[PDB]
């Protein structure tokens, strides 16, 4: 979808006068979703260090 | 400047009167502070 | 002549006839041209590159 929007830069939504959230979506890329899940780090965060 | 003949003027009015949506955002929600376009409204 | 301080007004007999022609020929209400968003969406599909 973002590649389609980029190839449609002149026209809306990324063009014209986009809404601020639409502009933010147009500019920022999407990160890799797999790398955001790590059970060890999450459990360590939940557990108190003591 | 304007076209030399009234009938061609009417034809250009029919062909080239943009919609009011061209003086608003792509979400069709809010207007624009400046718009030289002479939309139908 | 000076009848209306605002809006489409005629200052002469010839301009009165011209204003009548504008009114009777339905030139004071122009047709509705396509919405910006809808036309952009349709045209982007219409001018699509071949298999790209």
């Amino acid at each position: 979808q973002r590649d389609l929007y980029l190839s449609q830069s002149k026209s809306p939504p990324c063009g014209g006068n986009p809404t601020p959230e639409m502009n933010t979506f147009c500019r920022t890329a999407i990160p890799d979703f797999i790398s955001t899940v790590n059970f060890v780090k999450k459990q360590n965060d939940d557990t108190p260090k003591d | 400047t304007y076209l030399n003949d009234p009938v061609s003027q009417a034809v250009f009015n029919i062909l080239g009167t943009p919609d009011y949506s061209f003086c608003m955002d792509n979400e069709q929600k809010n207007w624009l502070p400046n718009c030289n376009l002479m939309y139908q409204n | 002549q000076s009848g209306q301080d605002s809006g489409l007004t005629a200052k002469s007999q010839a301009q009165q006839a011209l204003n009548f022609i504008r009114y009777a020929s339905a030139q004071v209400t122009p047709p509705s041209l396509p919405k910006l968003s809808a036309y952009s969406e349709l045209w982007n599909q219409a001018t699509a590159k071949p298999n790209s």
